[PDB]
Order: C-alpha cells, then structure tokens, then sequence
C-alpha cells in the first residue's frame, strides 16, 4: 500500500527563520496531499489540502508546494505557537499519515543538571525498589540515560519521558526510573545513572551507594 | 460545527467495545467521515472511511478485519464497533470529516488491558546531597503502580507552580502505570518550607497528600 516518508524527524529554528520540511511517497501523488498540525493533547488541525490549498483561517506564513513526489511544507516566519508536530498525508489512493515532525524553538545548548533519588525506604518494605534519575533543564531535546548497578549496563528495566519545550525557558526536562526486585537491590553496591548529552564534553555520572 | 466522540474505557484484550461519534452543526451526508487513531506518544494512523451515505468502506492494514465502520445519515454518527480488542489498540480514537480533515473531535480513549483498577502508592522522592546542585535542591513524588490513566499532580494545593515538572506517564511491563513530578526550591528552603504533592486518581477514588521531607 501507499506509505509516507517525513524528512526529517525533528527541526529546530528561531522565532522568525524559516521552516521547511520533506514528505514523500512511495508512489506518484501528484498533488494530493494534506498537511496537518498537532499540539499536544489536542486534536489535528488542518492546514493545507492539494499540496498548496491553504485552509481557511491558517496564517499566510503557512505555505507548500508539490510535485507528485517531493512535497514541501515551509512555516516561512515561526511563530511561537507554531511548537508542535506536523503530519503530512497522501490521497491519492486510500489515506496514510505519515510519521510526523516536531518542531520546537531553536534556543542555546543547555546541559542537563543531573539529580539521582535512591529508593524509599517506604518502598523498599513493598518489596520493590525504584531508582529514579532526574535531568533537568537541557537542550536540545535528545539525551541518554544509561544505569548502571556495580558498572553494569541496565537494558530493558528501566523507562523514561520527557516533558515538553518548557513555555518560557524553551528547555526540556527528563525523569528515568530503573526497577527492579528489593531482593537484587539489596544485593548490588553502587547504583549510577550517567547522562550523555551534547551540552557535556563527557558524559556526567551521578552515583550513590546503597546505604 | 462539532463531532463528540464517545464509548472508550477498559476492556480486557480479545473482547467487545463500540465507539460512538455524534455531529452536530451542518447537515451530515455531505461528508465522508474518518476515525483517526493515535497510540501514546505515537503518530495519527488512519483507520478508515465510510462514504458519504454508506457505499463505499475502505480499512487500514492493522484494522485486518475485526472493526466495522458504519454511519447514520439521520442521525449524523458514525460507529466503530472492536470486537476483539489487542493491547496494541490501545490509543485515542478521533473522528473527523472528509469531502481535506478540516474538522476533529476531541477523541475518546480505548484502554484494552487485564489489569485491574488500582491506586497509585506515593512514594516520597526526597532532596538529599546527590539531589543538589549548587544551592538547588530536587525533590518529587514517585506515583506508582496505578490503573488506570489518568492521575492528577499539584503541589502544596497549587500553591507551587514554579519549577514544577510532572512528567508523562510510563507503562510497566505489569500493565501498571508510573509517574513522576519533580520541584526544584532552593536548598535553604528546605528546613523551612513544606514539600506536600497532592495526587488524585479518580477512577480508584484515591486522593493522597504526601508530604516530601529531606533525608
């Protein structure tokens, strides 16, 4: 069937450069394609139908061009509001979405500050430990989390999230949470969770020892 | 004009659920309807159309065969009716309206789990020397092991709003979900001010205020 591609996965610019983004097609779509943005929580908003078609009410710094296979979706002033995900989508047989592009605010490289919580004694009667890893206040927004118990790589236990582009600072933020049984807790030393991040020339490592 | 979708909730995997989508403010065989899906954190995925009065139904890969997409031109819904519902299913199910979608509903949420109704447990996320920074201290409350979404966060009553991060929920591999919300205060306000995050879960009819005091 007919599967879009959305080049890239993430964009950043100012607050007045200019946006412009790649959709493509696994076949000849002539110019049938919509153009949706997405904030979070909220439903699609329609911008653009037929490649250049804008929608009633969208900003006239919204525009695109089509050209059955190449297709360009430009925001030609970013605007605050425009921090969100775009999806273009194809008609020209069936509908597919495609996988989507955020874009957020292009601020200064803010590394993470790093803060590591062991877990509660209160927890620790359940008979579960949580350790918890906080990185706050960095970006861009990439990061990674890597835990490790006694130097060994934690993967496949632990889950992370990230909160969004912070409304005034434009920075995000980061909490990792490592599981795992009270039995093997109370059977390793040195637990660590070491931050890699591209405001830091190394990687930093938070630690505490059991205890 | 308004589409308000309806149906959503949990329902264990492999049985029945139907979504409603009622349209009000313009006559409702001009368009043709979609049902959109979105999994957390995941793209829209199309799920399919029904034509403007009834003809023509057309379904997405992942649909195969198990959902049903009809409409009611007399009383502008349209329905979607999962029979035998996969945790991979899990998602908020919009509607929309098609000749581009100009016009959505909020979406109602299709939770599909065997795991039971259950109250978070608060654990305190206390500030301590390794949750310092330079005169900045961290402190939090770890919301764990609660079915299902949604739980609300606030601190000291709302009071504290100022360096407040509630983090998106995960889903554990037991099917239980866990969050975290994190303050930064200053590390002289520790001795002083009281830390208190007080956590709703109102499908469990569980509300705790827990108090976050220093280690």
């Amino acid at each position: 069937d007919i599967q879009m591609t959305q080049s890239p996965s993430s964009l950043s610019a100012s607050v007045g450069d200019s946006v412009t983004i790649t959709c493509q097609a696994s076949q000849d779509i002539n110019q049938f394609v919509s153009w949706y943005q997405q904030k979070p929580g909220k439903p699609p908003k329609l911008l653009i139908y037929d490649a250049s078609n804008l929608e009633s009410g969208v900003p006239s710094r919204f525009s695109g061009s089509g050209s059955g296979t190449h297709f360009t979706f430009t925001i030609s002033s970013l605007q605050p509001d425009d921090i969100a995900t775009y999806y273009c989508q194809q008609y020209e047989n069936l509908f597919t979405f495609g996988p989507g592009t955020k874009v957020d605010i292009k601020r200064t490289v803010a590394a993470p500050s790093v803060f590591i919580f062991p877990p509660s004694d209160e927890q620790l009667k359940s008979g579960t430990a949580s350790v918890v890893c906080l990185l706050n206040n960095f970006y861009p927004r990439e990061a990674k989390v890597q835990w490790k118990v006694d130097n060994a790589l934690q993967s496949g236990n632990s889950q992370e999230s990230v909160t969004e582009q912070d409304s005034k600072d434009s920075t995000y933020s980061l909490s990792s949470t490592l599981t795992l049984s009270k039995a093997d807790y109370e059977k390793h030393k040195v637990y660590a969770c070491e931050v890699t991040h591209q405001g830091l020339s190394s990687p930093v490592t938070k630690s505490f020892n059991r205890g | 004009v308004k589409l308000v979708e309806s149906g959503g909730g949990v329902v264990q995997p492999g049985r029945s659920l139907r979504l409603s989508c009622a349209g009000s403010g313009f006559a409702f065989d001009n368009y043709a309807m979609h049902w959109v899906r979105q999994a957390p954190g995941k793209g829209l995925e199309w799920v399919a159309v029904i034509s403007l009065e009834g003809r023509n139904k057309y379904y997405a890969g992942p649909a195969k065969g198990r959902f049903s997409i009809s409409r009611d031109n007399s009383r502008n819904t349209v329905h979607l009716q999962m029979n035998s519902l996969r945790p991979e299913d899990t998602a908020v199910y919009f509607c929309a309206r098609d000749m581009g979608m100009d016009v959505w509903g909020q979406g109602t949420t299709v939770i599909v789990s065997s795991a039971s109704t259950k109250g978070p447990s608060v654990f305190p996320l206390a500030p301590s020397s390794k949750s310092t920074s330079g005169g900045t201290a961290a402190l939090g409350c770890l919301v764990k092991d609660y079915f299902p979404e949604p739980v609300t966060v606030s601190w000291n009553s709302g009071a504290l709003t100022s360096g407040v991060h509630t983090f998106p929920a995960v889903l554990q591999s037991s099917g239980l979900y866990s969050l975290s919300s994190v303050v930064t205060v200053p590390s002289s306000s520790l001795g002083t001010q009281t830390y208190i995050c007080n956590v709703n879960h109102k499908p469990s009819n569980t509300k705790v205020d827990k108090k976050v005091e220093p280690k």
